[PDB]
């Protein structure tokens, strides 16, 4: 699938390790993670998953 | 249940005219006005967010704007758009407004806050949309000629088009500093505050806790609230964050431009009378109508005129033929009798 | 069998009568009418143009320091560092220092979001392919023939082989360089790629509408910001495409000579009334009837009860006859000043036929050939 990056580790864009409620748990590091993946083709898959809450 | 407005926030940005030609830090500041739509529709970008409450929930009757230091709720009803006269708002979502405006030289976008206080932002913008078809009409008809035109779709959904976003800069605030008794007291109030003093000892940070600067004056110090938890549009009216480098983000935007169909009325066929190598037309227009004609030979000699009211036109019909176009109607062809 | 060659003027909506005379066989009358004449030129897309977008990010206000401009490979990239700037925000001054503060203003030009929807295409037009739609009154029925007017495209309808053209005039309303916007075509000597001028057509050039790389020349110059104000003021030539949209004038549909109708997707010239069109019809042997096999016409007389000299068939003529046998007979006017509406009539014996004719003469003296026998008609048209 489509890979995204978090500092030194690789993960699938649709599945960040912070799930569920990435922004609610830690807003600063969620935005930093999104900023590091803007050039990545699977950015919008990461944006969708990171800004989704309610488990 | 994905919400992009959790991360983003409304903001205060520079406006050259907040009323009476005076500049201010506006909560309704104008960013960009798009006029690519041939139907006359304007896509306006503003510093506030429409249809979203402070708690991030979507509510069409509500509007969120930056009130001094923190965002506040305002009514959607109070939102207005005007050029030389008031505009007709066709769609609103986040930082974007869709409006049909009359001819003007300026563009004003405003709203009414909690304790009244009308906030508006005026920018110099030449608005004179070109005519769709060959007839300058006032009201759009149900039935008419289908002509290609472009518009910004009324759909809420955000696909295709996008904007750049980033963390906001440090917001300066002098209310954070006080004198105790003749020294400097910085009250953090559960925020990350960046402070600098023209005194020795400690004058750096970036502090998450309350700090005191002994033997220092309030005028010698500078305090600013850092955010880092929120996103903001990459606005040229707001400064860039000094700490971080070229860190950028991107979000999809509503109302993208697309090709549609515009209904245009066809002017009533004039009463036609013929003569020796000439045609006589009694034109009765209800609104400005374009009248064009050409010869169907080697020398076409194209001529055009906008017919405003009742006018009789005498046109010479050559042996090669004459083609006449009256508004949105199909061209009439005339030939002399052999 | 017999090949009939005739030439009609290149004019749409005008029915023309042609007499087919095969030696030793009964004459045949064919009505021909041009329904449409299409001139589609071969296109070569040079580039597309649209409204440009001036991308201006947040200005880098370096408090207590000097910002530095870096050379970025971006279209119309502009960078300027302004010294002695003391900017103010909502809660006072943005910078701690009174002195050494700088503002870095950044700007570049790229394709607008509108470019996929609102755009003009620059094409190279060369060697137009001519095609024609012709209505033929063949054997009492209307047949439609669609063929290329090059003289080397045979189309067979009802066993009759049709060869249309070549066109007498090679004239086209389109020049070597053309500009296309939606349903409008313009004859324009557009600037080549990488040669576009600011505020004019081609200020922004894209080879294809999906292209990532674009050419830009908009005269973008960054200005010094106002005292205590955070903003990026600039001077730039207004959109060349937006300017062209209002200054393009009337399209080829309105300006082209010979009454040309201009259509798009693909771009073509329809019904250009220029020159003539040769038509070749190869009629098979079976369609023709021998003089011994065909009905013989004797004791013929012609009378004109009503006539009006006009563009339409304002004349009426009654022809009495004596036929040897039953069969189909062709009707044709031997005088060029008179034209008969009907091409074929059913012959019986000692009966009479009624024909409709068109003339411009007040005193119309004309000969009517019914099958292989001629009859004189005298008409006083008003
Ligand atoms: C708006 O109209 C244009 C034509 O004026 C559409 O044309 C495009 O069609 C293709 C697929 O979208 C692409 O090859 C090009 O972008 C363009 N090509 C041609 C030959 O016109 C375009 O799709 C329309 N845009 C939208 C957003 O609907
Ligand atoms: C078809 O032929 C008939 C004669 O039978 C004629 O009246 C008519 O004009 C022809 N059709 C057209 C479209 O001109």
């Amino acid at each position: 699938p489509v890979m995204c990056l978090l500092a030194n580790t690789t993960f699938p864009c649709s599945q960040p390790p912070c799930t569920p409620c990435c922004y609610e748990k830690e807003p600063e590091e969620t935005l930093r993670m999104l900023e590091d993946n803007v050039m990545r083709p699977g950015y919008y898959q990461l944006l969708q998953a990171s800004l989704t809450c309610s488990p | 249940n994905f919400n992009v407005y959790k991360a983003t926030r409304p903001y205060l940005a520079h406006c050259p005219d907040c009323g009476e030609g005076h500049s201010c830090h506006s909560p309704v500041a104008l960013e960009r006005i798009r006029n690519e739509a041939t139907d006359g529709t304007l896509k306006i970008q503003v510093s506030l967010q429409i249809g979203i409450k402070t708690d991030d929930s979507h509510d069409w009757t509500k509007l969120r704007y930056m009130d001094n230091h923190m965002p506040a709720d305002a009514e959607r009803a109070g939102l207005f758009v005007r050029t030389s006269a008031p505009c007709t708002i066709t769609g609103t979502m986040g930082h974007f407004i869709l409006a049909r405006c009359p001819k003007g030289e300026t563009l004003t976008v405003g709203f009414t806050d909690s304790r009244k206080i009308s906030h508006s932002c005026t920018h110099p913008f030449h608005h004179d949309p070109p005519v769709i078809g060959r007839e300058k009409f006032h009201s759009r008809p149900q039935h008419g000629k289908e002509l290609p035109c472009s518009t910004y779709v009324q759909s809420t959904a955000a696909t295709t088009e996008e904007i750049e976003v980033h963390m906001p800069p440090d917001t300066p605030d002098r209310t954070l500093m006080s004198q105790q008794s003749g020294n400097v007291k910085i009250t953090v109030n559960g925020q990350t505050v960046r402070y600098k003093c023209n005194c020795g000892g400690s004058n750096e940070g970036l502090t998450t806790t309350d700090k005191v600067i002994n033997n220092c004056k309030v005028d010698q110090c500078h305090a600013a609230v850092t955010n880092h938890k929120k996103w903001q549009y990459n606005s040229p009216l707001v400064p860039r964050n000094a700490e971080l480098g070229d860190r950028k983000g991107k979000i999809h935007i509503p109302f993208p431009l697309a090709n549609v169909t515009c209904r245009v009325p066809k002017a009533r066929n004039p009463t036609v009378t013929y003569g020796k190598n000439q045609v006589i037309m009694l034109l009765y227009p209800d609104h400005p109508t374009l009248l064009s004609y050409r010869n169907m030979g080697e020398e076409p000699n194209y001529q055009e005129e906008w017919v405003m009211h009742k006018k009789e036109v005498v046109l010479t019909v050559p042996t090669e033929g004459l083609e006449v176009t009256w508004g949105n109607n199909e061209p009439y062809k005339y030939w002399p009798q052999l | 069998g017999y090949e009939h060659v005739t030439v009609i003027p290149n004019t749409v909506g005008v029915p023309y009568k042609t007499l087919v005379n095969r030696p030793g066989y009964s004459p045949m009358v064919l009505e021909m009418e041009l329904l449409s004449v299409t001139l589609e030129p071969t296109l070569s897309l040079d580039y597309i143009t649209c409204e440009y977008k001036t991308v201006i990010p947040s200005p880098y206000v370096k408090c207590c320091g000097t910002a530095e401009c870096k050379d970025k490979n971006l279209p119309d990239y502009s960078c300027k560092v302004f010294t002695g700037v003391y900017p103010f925000m909502w809660g006072g001054a943005y910078c701690f220092c009174d002195a050494e503060n700088t503002q870095l203003s950044e700007a570049h030009v790229e394709k607008s979001e509108s470019c996929k929807t609102e755009f003009a295409s620059a094409y190279r037009a060369h060697t137009a392919s001519a095609s024609a739609k012709l209505r033929v009154l063949y054997q009492g029925n209307n047949i439609t023939v669609t063929a290329y007017a090059n003289g080397d495209h045979a189309v067979t309808v009802k066993d009759a082989k049709f060869i249309v053209g070549p066109m007498s005039s090679a004239w086209t309303p389109f020049d070597n360089k053309i500009v296309v916007y939606k349903g409008d075509v313009y004859n324009m000597d557009y600037p080549p790629f990488g040669a576009g001028r600011p505020g004019q057509f081609g200020d922004i050039q894209s080879r294809t509408p999906e292209s990532k790389d674009v050419y830009a020349n908009t005269q973008l110059v960054l200005q010094r910001p106002a005292a205590g104000t955070v903003h990026v003021p600039y001077s730039q030539a207004p959109s060349g495409f937006k300017y062209w949209l209002k200054e393009r004038g009337a399209s080829l549909q309105h300006t082209a000579p010979f009454g040309c109708q201009i259509a798009t997707n693909p771009v073509r010239a329809v019904n250009c009334a220029v020159g003539n069109m040769p038509i070749s019809i190869d009629i098979p042997e079976a369609a023709f009837t021998r003089v011994v096999d065909a009905p013989s016409l004797t004791d013929m007389s012609c009378e004109v009860p009503a006539c009006t000299h006009s563009s339409d068939f304002g004349g009426v003529a009654i022809i009495k006859y004596a036929a040897s046998k039953k069969g189909k007979c062709a009707v044709h006017s031997m005088t060029n000043a008179v034209t008969i509406r009907e091409a074929e009539i059913e012959v019986e014996g000692n009966s009479q036929l009624q024909i409709s004719f068109s003339t411009a003469l007040a005193s119309a003296e004309f000969r009517v050939q019914v099958c292989s026998t001629q009859v004189h008609c005298a008409a006083e048209c008003h």
